């Protein structure tokens, strides 16, 4: 399409359209050319006779006399555009309407996606100031007061008004430059804190613990020892039903100070819990109906995770079946060293605890150490014998 | 073109109603395109896509055209549905130069869209009995002379006319009968003699078959135009200065 | 809360959200990473396809269209930043057959 | 994808989450039909001719 | 009150981490988790003045904002608290609330900043 | 006919016993004799191992079209 | 509008195809703080176009000049939109009186075709008062307020059209189709 | 803070309208173009639909009409109404 | 007054009836779901009459039980016009007089319908009657009476949908006519 | 007896179409139209101003407040938006190369 | 829930009480388990419309009695709306033949009202 320069439609001229100014766009229809001078610009040229009388300094630019887009003049043109053209601009006319691409109102966001101490959000402190330069302009120009000003006061509104979408602008002249950073929409949508890498993709978890790691070579290779304190922390809520009934009456008599002892009751209907430290009585334990579900202590043969913090491979984190055992640290049998690549001269892991039947099953299945044995980079193994057994 | 369209909408509903307005306004907003495209984007039976169609082209509201690989187009024009809000200027003015037969031609040629000489005479005559009792009756010959006049006088213009059959391209027809508009018989009436006396309402073949007619907007427009300058004259100096414009 | 002054709660880095891709635990690493952690509740208007309150759409003055759903804070919460941005997030959705 | 499926809190589409499972009940499809004896067709007939 | 027993118990108390409000009359729980900010923004937190957030020290006239200088470095001239300043400013700034007080001469002024 | 693979695979093994795990917590009827164990998942397990569970897997082709499958007729293996 | 006073600086600035406020106030009679307003209001609306040539290549407002500028044929395209939405909206206006007091309107049709039946047929007078005895006979000067607003509405409409002929015989004759 | 309501008044008026015996005429010929457009076929309504019961007045009541067809010569051999 | 209607639906059964064959289970909780409730454009419901299809029964991700769509059918009472009617009365009113048919309470016969020569009572609310000959404007409609013919005349459903964000008159109600000889109480014919 | 209705209105995503809000659906969407500059009253209360910003219309983030729009505290409150009008229309960083 | 048909066939006093009929045969078979009130709205509205049912004139009518009648009602060419009612109502007397049939004084005569009237007392 560029190359063409007469609108067929109405044998319109157009020039080209280009950038003026930091967010300031002209067109070049009135251009002078090295070429046999256009009729229309000569018309052009010669109808500023009154100002260049009045004012001295026209005649030397008024070879610079250019339409310059404003806003307003681009919004009453894309206004006007045809419906049957729309699509061929790309656009879906279910998305939007050119029209609407220029912008005239905003939404303040809600309370929630800004707290009330940061004492405020920049981003409240950029709308006080965005509704206070307004109500300048609307004032100002009702007093009635020279052009100028109206108009450079809106070129500070709407610099304001693109910093306050993204605050990286390097545009801006040195006497109105930022003094202090900010934190404009995409700053807080980009960045390594921003949504996606810090809060979408990975994220804190909770049931979880950490500590320093020991050696044990008493456990099976597919076991980990874990500490009393640790145990009494978290829990798995093990619905009732007509096999377990009796178990977690048990559980539920020992409370929440001797191990095997459970943290919580939810009742079947009626939702709310029942913080067993304060229950008077056992008779919770004769009142367990079908369905109630008892937050229970965890107890020898739960599936927990297991990972060391700088994974390279999918040997680093590796499903375990527990034991509850009354030191303060973790402990595993030292052929499993080469998987985490751990040395106990000081390291640390974690642990998680999964909260739903469906992934204790896929734990269980896919992840335990007894299905990797071998690591599937090439099939070589990678749990064998380590030093001092080879010896 | 946003705000034309509703008035599309509006004077659609307003003429032939919501089926009608549907077809409408999603052909002159989506352009020229073969039937069975816009029969799968409204979803509702052919039937009523190629009943409105039949009624608008009637009308000459839309226009279809042959295009490659054997499809037919079918398309409408956003100007002629803004007229119908001047028919009653047309009909005044019309009044104003001719008598009540020369209004009654022009109402039945703008309600029907397109009509010959010998039935619209007569569908003239049948509702201009009603306007005369007590023994009073017309014959075909008033009529016809106040037909013959106004179409001398450019109002009334031919409709196109489709290309001989055994002329041109014998066989199997095309998609489309491709018609063909013809310049030198604009003005030129075909002939008649019949005369017929109206039934007034008592409850108790076609010489000019295919000279179809419509009437001739631009002459219309012309002569507003023509009517508006006359008025700024008189405004600006005089009544006598204006008769000389 | 990531302290440990103030309580704490481990994180499951971009590094582990791949090592089980690697072993294609579906269940699991929805368990971890929904469940557990920002589980929510919304009501979405079918109608405009944009989200609302209490069943009653503000947009549309209507309640016959609203339906609920399940879905991150932090994905609600983007949704709120790009319709104030003036990027909408038109959101459809159907049965779950 | 597995990344948009990851933020929007629904199983990914690999793995363990790429079929469907059905429950073997006890049970009889398109069962016999309960009779109906008042509205049956040879006992109507349109009046216009 | 208890929404299962309507006792009006409630103790305010915590598991080893979890903040929670429980009935000690049954043994319920009726609200616990609690959300915080974090030491990563603390090192973030600035501070605006009340007057600043609320639409005020934009009014002060020359005179005022002159006085107001005023009062300051004469109280620290003394090697005065700060809370003999602050004091000295809210009262001074009480005090030009006054017509009277607002519209007069500076030696007056000055006097009643000595006061 | 039925055109893929005999065997059951790890997937498959993996979301049949958690998904008969969470029907057992549910108070369903259990369809093994059971010796005293608790945790619902040894009790999937021993269902399978006597090819009792009442699951049927249904298999879906890229394009469209799917095979049934019962899971006591692919050939459970170590 | 505007009033005579506002007309009479539009005409100016018009005729006027270059020019700057001062010499609008000393020209156009106008007092000070009473002119510059005004101008704003029409520059606001775009009836009036500027055009801003500079006093220095980057165009800057501080470094420009005010000339205000018409284009007519600008001009005439907005008031064909505004005529289009204006007769949109009263199509709607009237269809919604219509469609909120056809239940009125039935309710009358069906007793005024029942009083105009039965008519020729010689049937007794004893139902012309006797029909006339319900609510509709004191609501029928709300039905002549109704039919009036129709009325009315329609010579507004009617008016309009007369407008547009001229606005669009202009729109046309300026364009030349090529 | 009382943002201002939904209609500020305006001091110009709609200049009153123009009224005679043409005029008059005018509307009432607009009248009774609407009227005309709901008395033939080219008003093109939704087919008749959903009856409840076999009621017996459908015998006497029902609306008997030609089939509309246009002249066929005149358009696409394609869209018969039957 | 009895229409039979088609109708779809998905299901869902708990685990704990797995035992049970499962039509019977998708029958039990169909007429547990709609039984004795009024839909908006087919009136109220009595009863599903038969099952016609089922489709397999998925279970979905997190969860226990199975779901089911269901093809059924149900025999739902909606009256057309015209219908003649046997109904005990239920209470009068100035307005009209309340008839009930024993599931169903919502019919009133307007005064428009009542015959011409009684149009209102002595200040008590027991409508009476009035006759030309016999019958001197003494006999009166009993708040309960025999089960009187009437017939339809009109109908009408009204929407009870939540409005607003969250946080009595039923949706259906008919109108009766009496006019015509041979109708109303028995003993009159 | 009452009108019958659905209980379990559950379902599942299934596209995300992106676009663009005009003023006439930025208005419709918002619930008040923000004019005043302030944040608090002035009085020692400190509490926001009716129609300034922070305007609890908005929903709320302070413990004890709860929301106006909704009757619900903190931890329920979806949120809800306010809208700002602006006198001179000016450019949109991100579409501005559009 | 969704509707695919809203009058897809009529239905007379009989089916209905010989579907409540083998619902009773079901019902009180065995102990109420008190699940739901949706027994009590169910139970309601079904021993509602047995007691109803029960004062009605088609209690001990069978399908071929009932077919019988209409196969002999075939040949007077009412509408099916009409022998519904007739069905559903046994008249007994002309007067309110006089009211149930459409155009009853144009479309019959009195001999043929009176054999439909004596069709229906006879063999009902
Ligand atoms: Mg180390
Ligand atoms: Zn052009
Ligand atoms: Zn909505
Ligand atoms: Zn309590
Ligand atoms: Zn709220």
């Amino acid at each position: 399409c560029r190359k063409k320069n007469i609108c067929h439609h109405c044998g319109a001229f157009n020039g080209t359209v280009k950038k003026c100014g930091l967010l300031k766009i002209i067109h070049e229809k009135y251009k002078t050319n090295k070429k046999v001078v256009d009729p229309i610009v000569s018309n052009f040229l010669q109808s500023f006779e009154t100002a260049i009388e009045h004012n001295k300094e026209v005649e030397p630019l008024l070879g610079r006399a250019q339409e310059n887009l404003n806003p307003l003049v681009v919004l009453n043109l894309f206004k006007r555009i045809p419906a049957e053209d729309v699509p061929l601009l790309l656009m879906n006319p279910e998305a939007g309407k050119p029209s609407d691409l220029i912008l005239t109102r905003l939404l303040v966001p809600p309370l929630c996606i800004r707290p009330s101490v940061v004492n405020e959000d920049d981003l409240t402190m950029k709308l006080t100031e965005i509704i206070f330069l307004n109500d300048v302009i609307k004032k100002h120009r009702i007093s009635g007061a020279k052009t100028q000003m109206i108009m450079e006061d809106w070129d500070f509104l709407q610099l304001q008004c693109a910093l306050y979408i993204n605050s990286e602008l390097s545009g801006i002249p040195l006497n109105m430059a930022p003094k202090k950073w900010t934190r404009g929409f995409v700053q807080r949508l980009k960045g390594k804190q921003g949504r996606f890498r810090g809060n979408l993709s990975g994220k804190r978890v909770d049931f979880s613990g950490r500590t320093v790691i020991s050696p044990d070579p008493n456990l099976r290779i597919d076991e980990v020892a874990v500490p009393v304190h640790v145990a009494k922390i978290l829990t798995f809520p093990e619905k009732v039903n007509k096999a377990n009934i009796n178990f977690l009456r048990k559980l539920v008599q020992n409370g929440p100070e001797v191990h095997p002892g459970a943290n919580f009751i939810q009742q079947r209907h009626t939702q709310m819990k029942r913080f067993l430290k304060y229950g008077n009585r056992e008779k919770m334990a004769q009142e367990l109906k079908y369905g109630d579900i008892v937050e229970r202590h965890l107890i020898d043969g739960d599936v927990v995770l297991f990972n060391r913090q700088p994974s390279l491979h999918k040997l680093s984190i590796m499903a375990h079946l527990a034991r509850v055992k009354p030191h303060r640290t973790f402990r595993f049998n030292e052929c499993v060293c080469t998987p985490y690549n751990a040395d106990f001269d000081g390291d640390e892991m974690n642990l998680h605890l999964p909260q739903t039947e469906e992934a204790k099953a896929e734990a269980l299945v896919l992840m335990g150490t007894k299905a990797n044995l071998v690591t599937p980079r090439n099939g070589e193994p990678l749990i064998a014998a380590i030093q001092d057994f080879l010896t | 073109t946003q705000a034309e369209i509703k008035l599309c909408s509006l004077l659609l509903q307003e003429h032939f109603g919501e089926i009608v307005e549907k077809i409408g306004v999603h052909l002159i907003r989506t352009g020229s395109q073969p039937l069975r495209v816009i029969a799968h984007d409204t979803g509702t039976s052919l039937d009523q896509v190629k009943k409105a169609l039949c009624v608008l082209v009637q009308h000459n509201l839309v226009s279809y055209q042959v295009h490659k690989r054997g499809v037919v187009e079918y398309e409408a024009q956003c100007s002629r549905v803004l007229r119908m809000l001047r028919y009653p200027r047309y009909i005044y003015t019309t009044k104003t130069l001719y008598s009540d037969t020369g209004e009654l031609i022009v109402e039945e040629l703008l309600l029907n869209g397109k009509l010959t000489m010998s039935a619209v005479v007569k569908k003239v005559a049948d509702r201009l009995t009603e306007t005369m009792e007590d023994g009073k009756t017309m014959d075909y010959a008033e009529v016809s002379n106040t037909f013959v006049r106004l179409a001398d006088t450019h109002f009334v213009q031919r409709c196109p006319s489709v290309p001989t059959t055994e002329n041109s391209d014998p066989g199997p027809p095309p998609p489309a009968p491709t018609l063909v508009i013809n310049e030198k018989d604009m003005y030129l009436v075909p002939k008649l003699s019949l005369i017929g006396k109206g039934k007034r309402r008592r409850s108790s073949p076609i010489p000019d078959d295919g000279i179809y007619w419509q009437a001739n907007l631009d002459r219309f427009h012309q002569h507003f135009r023509d009517q508006a300058i006359v008025s700024a004259v008189a405004n600006r100096m005089d009544q006598t200065s204006s008769e000389i414009v | 809360t990531e302290g440990r002054s103030r309580d704490g709660g481990l994180r499951l880095g971009e590094m582990e959200r791949d090592c089980l891709i690697g072993y294609g635990a579906s269940m699991l690493l929805l368990e971890r990473l929904m469940i557990s952690s920002d589980a929510f509740e919304v009501d979405v208007c079918g109608q405009c396809g944009l989200l609302g309150y209490s069943g009653w759409c503000h947009y549309c003055k209507s309640s016959c269209h609203v339906s609920s759903l399940r879905i991150p804070y932090a994905c609600k919460l983007l949704f709120q930043e790009l319709q104030s941005m003036n990027i909408i997030p038109r959101l459809k959705l159907s049965k779950y057959n | 994808g597995v990344s948009e499926c990851i933020i929007m809190g629904i199983p990914m589409n690999i793995g363990t989450g790429l079929f469907k499972l059905l429950h073997k009940a006890d049970r009889d499809p398109n069962p016999p039909k309960r009779p109906l004896i008042f509205d049956t067709n040879e006992f109507h007939i349109p009046l216009v001719t | 009150r208890c929404p299962d027993c309507g006792s009006t118990e409630l103790v305010e108390d915590s598991h080893y981490s979890q903040s929670q409000l429980v009935c000690s009359d049954c043994g319920c729980v009726v609200t616990e988790g609690v959300l915080t900010t974090t030491f990563s923004d603390e090192g973030n937190l600035r501070e605006v003045t009340y007057s600043r957030s609320t639409g005020e020290n934009e009014q002060v006239s020359r005179s005022q904002q002159r006085g107001l200088r005023r009062v300051r470095d004469l109280c620290r001239v003394l090697q005065l608290p700060p809370t003999f300043e602050d004091t000295a400013v809210a009262y001074y700034q009480q005090a030009y609330r006054h017509s009277g007080i607002r519209a007069a001469r500076l030696q007056k002024k000055e006097v009643l900043v000595g006061c | 006919k039925r055109i893929t693979t005999p065997y059951m695979t790890k997937y498959e093994r993996a979301r049949v016993l958690g998904t008969r795990a969470l029907q057992i917590a549910m108070c369903a009827p259990v369809m093994v004799e059971l010796e005293g164990e608790t945790d619902p998942l040894l009790i999937a397990m021993k269902e399978l191992k006597a090819r009792k569970i009442p699951i049927i897997i249904r298999r879906y082709l890229p394009d469209g079209s799917y095979e049934d499958w019962g899971v006591d007729e692919l050939i459970i293996t170590d | 509008r505007f009033g005579s006073r506002c007309a009479r600086i539009f005409r100016l600035v018009l005729q006027k195809k270059h020019i700057e406020q001062k010499q609008v106030e000393d020209f156009a009679m106008i007092p000070a703080k009473e002119a510059k307003d005004m101008l704003y209001k029409m520059l606001s609306e775009n009836f009036m176009s500027l055009q801003e040539i500079p006093k220095t290549p980057d165009h800057a407002p501080s470094r420009t000049f005010y000339l205000y500028t018409v284009n007519i044929l600008s001009a005439a395209r907005m008031l064909l939109h505004r005529c289009y939405k204006s007769i949109a909206n009263l199509i709607e206006r009237r269809q919604f009186e219509t469609k909120e007091n056809k239940r009125l309107l039935e309710k009358s049709q069906r007793v005024e075709a029942i009083i105009a039946s039965m008519q020729a047929t010689g049937a007794e007078e004893a139902q012309l008062q006797e029909i006339e005895e319900m609510i509709t006979a004191p609501e029928r000067q709300q039905l002549e307020t109704l039919k009036r607003n129709v009325n009315k509405l329609d010579a507004s409409e009617i008016q309009v059209d007369e407008t547009i002929f001229l606005l669009e015989s202009y729109i046309e004759c300026t364009m030349k189709r090529q | 803070l009382k943002p201002p309501p939904l209609f500020p008044d305006t001091d110009y008026k709609p200049v009153p309208l123009k009224t005679g015996e043409g005029e008059e005429y005018m509307l009432a010929l607009k009248q009774e173009l609407r009227e005309t457009m709901k008395r033939m076929p080219y008003f093109i309504e939704t087919p008749e639909e959903r009856q409840d019961i076999e009621r017996y007045s459908k015998r006497y009541m029902k609306v008997y009409k030609e089939e509309w067809i246009p002249d066929w010569r005149r358009l696409p051999r394609e869209m018969m109404p039957r | 007054m009895f229409v039979l209607v088609e109708m779809v639906d998905t299901v869902r059964i708990p685990p704990w009836q797995f035992e049970r064959k499962l039509n019977d289970s998708i029958a039990e909780e169909l007429n547990k779901k709609l039984a004795n409730k009024v839909v908006y454009n087919v009136g109220l419901c009595i009863c599903l009459f038969d099952i016609t299809k089922l489709e397999d029964a998925y279970v979905f991700p997190g969860d226990g039980a199975s779901h089911t769509k269901v093809h059924f059918r149900c025999v739902v009472f909606h009256p057309f016009l015209d219908e003649i009617l046997i109904g005990k009365i239920k209470g009068c009113s100035p307005e009209g007089v309340h008839v009930s048919l024993g599931f169903f309470d919502d019919i009133l016969i307007p005064p428009e319908s009542l015959q011409q020569p009684a149009k209102f009572d002595e200040a008590e609310q027991v409508w009476v009657w009035e006759y030309e000959t016999e019958e001197g404007a003494h006999d009166l409609y009993m708040d309960t009476g025999e089960e009187i013919r009437f017939r339809v005349v009109d109908e009408s459903f009204v929407d009870t949908s939540p409005t607003g964000p969250s946080s009595k008159e039923a949706p259906y109600t008919l109108v009766g006519s009496i006019s015509e000889p041979g109708l109303g109480l028995l003993s009159w014919w | 007896k009452e009108q019958f209705r659905e209980t379990d209105v559950a379902k599942k995503i299934s596209h995300i179409c992106f676009g663009m809000k005009s003023p006439e659906e930025m208005r419709q969407q918002a619930h008040i139209q923000v004019v005043s500059k302030n944040l608090y009253s002035q009085d020692n209360q400190h509490a926001p101003l009716l129609y300034g910003v922070l305007d609890h219309r908005m929903g709320t983030s302070e413990k004890d407040r709860p929301c106006e729009t909704c009757g619900k505290n903190l931890a329920d409150c979806l949120g809800h938006y306010g809208y700002i009008d602006l006198e001179l229309p000016c450019f949109h960083v991100g579409y501005f190369r559009a | 829930m969704e509707v695919k048909d809203a009058n897809s066939a009529l239905l007379s006093n009989y089916e209905v009480f010989q579907l409540l009929t083998d619902l009773k045969e079901q019902r009180k078979e065995s102990g109420k388990n008190k699940h739901s009130s949706g027994q009590q709205n169910l139970n309601t509205i079904t021993y509602e419309t047995l007691k109803y049912i029960s004062k009605t004139p088609c209690r001990h009518q069978s399908p071929e009695i009932v077919r019988e009648f209409l196969t002999a009602l075939k040949s007077h060419k009412l509408t099916k709306a009409e022998k519904l009612q007739l069905l559903n109502h046994r008249p007994v007397t002309a007067v309110e033949i006089q009211l149930m049939v459409e155009e009853s004084e144009e479309r019959l005569t009195e001999e043929q009202i009176e054999a439909l009237l004596h069709t229906v007392t006879s063999i009902l």
